[PDB]
């Protein structure tokens, strides 16, 4: 799982 | 040999019905491996293959906070996709992102994903230099300069180059049996009358894995085009797959017709024709 | 806010034979939104043990799903594979063919 959070 | 790993997420949003559904898979090659419902009774990261179930309660917890994270940020990704599109509160939407990578037969990150589409339409996708974006439409333009300017791709690829990398080797080292082993499939031609004048030609390839496979049919060693059908590769229910391809034949010339299979457990490629 | 007609296949994990146990599949593909209802019929009747995959999709965000179960084929019996979608003015029934 992606750790990262790319937000719109 | 190749292999890749890869996440799904899907976000559907119900007014009037509560927070926005989030459902998350996990894949190893075309072998689901994990799974994550928020309406499951009790939200946690879910195994769905025996070579994961084996995993601390550290794998499960972490792997349940980053889940919940996601859905989060794919809720606040619906709102502002609100904002995008000018729409409302009251109307149901859908958010879908696939990201995983690619391992080279040698060891290195051969390719990689990040990808996502708004209400079935491509939202924003990642290049192939794993550095540049791609925006469908004005809206995903937003984003584009906003994970231009928080330098969002190059920590995703530290993400690609680093834990997906290591992770991925982890479960095709603590599954080999399963994810490396390359099954033929089973084929088989059938045939089935359509009128006293034509006949159906079906070629049959079951349980094979991985799912890549090419069914082909020839007339008199050409290639069939015309009266033809191909039916979408299907799964088994039991980790297997499953393809035919049937070819219309004037009665008479079914001797003349041959089935085409390539697949990686095949040593070489197969050529059936109907013998009943 | 595209909306694509479901795909339908129904058939059997193995080649049918009368009286050997099997495992019948229902596999709906390329439908857009998510939300659907599939049902197992068997006789013009609902299937009791009905299992489905976790929501997933493919590379054109289409989504799929396989719901199974497991079943005896018989010369009499007849089954099928009902979908209810958004695309559908009325749930679409495919009738299970052990040729197809």
């Amino acid at each position: 799982h992606l750790e990262v959070q790319g937000y719109w | 040999g190749s292999h890749s790993m890869k996440y799904f997420y899907t976000s559907v949003s119900r007014p009037g019905r509560g927070e926005p559904r989030f459902i998350s898979v996990g894949y190893v090659d075309d072998t689901q491996f994990v799974r994550f419902d928020s309406d499951a009774e009790s939200p946690r990261e879910e195994p769905r293959a025996p070579w994961v179930e084996q995993e601390g309660p550290e794998y499960w917890e972490e792997a349940t906070r980053r889940a919940k994270e996601a859905a989060q940020t794919h809720r606040e990704n619906l709102r502002t996709a609100l904002r995008y599109y000018n729409q409302s509160e009251a109307g149901s939407h859908t958010i879908q992102k696939m990201y995983g990578c690619d391992l080279g037969p040698d060891g290195r990150l051969l390719r990689g994903y990040h990808q996502s589409a708004y209400d079935g339409k491509d939202y924003i996708a990642l290049n192939g230099d794993l550095r540049s974006w791609t925006a469908a439409d004005m809206a995903a333009q937003n984003t584009q300069r906003k994970w231009e300017g928080n330098r969002y791709a190059e920590r995703f690829r530290a993400y690609l180059e680093g834990e997906c990398l290591e992770w991925l080797r982890r479960y095709l080292e603590n599954g080999k049996e399963t994810l490396q082993r390359a099954d033929p499939p089973k084929t088989h031609v059938t045939h089935h009358p359509v009128s006293d004048h034509e006949a159906t030609l079906r070629c049959w390839a079951l349980g094979f894995y991985p799912a890549e496979i090419t069914l082909t049919w020839q007339r008199d060693g050409e290639e069939q085009t015309q009266d033809t059908e191909f039916v979408e590769t299907r799964p088994g229910g039991d980790g297997t797959f499953q393809k035919w391809g049937a070819v219309v034949v004037p009665s008479g010339e079914e001797q003349r017709y041959t089935c085409h299979v390539q697949h990686e457990g095949l040593p070489e490629p197969l050529t059936l024709r109907w013998e009943p | 806010m595209i909306q694509r007609t479901p795909k339908i296949q129904v058939y059997s994990r193995h080649p049918a034979e009368n009286g050997k146990s099997n495992f019948l599949n229902c596999y709906v593909s390329g439908f857009h939104p998510s939300d659907i209802e599939v049902d197992l019929l068997k006789n013009g009747e609902r299937i009791e043990k009905v299992e489905h995959s976790d929501l997933s999709f493919s590379k054109d965000w289409s989504f799929y799903l396989l719901y199974y179960t497991e079943f005896t084929p018989t010369e009499k019996d007849e089954y099928a594979c009902r979908v209810n979608h958004v695309t559908l003015s009325q749930p679409k029934i495919v009738k299970w063919d052990r040729d197809m």
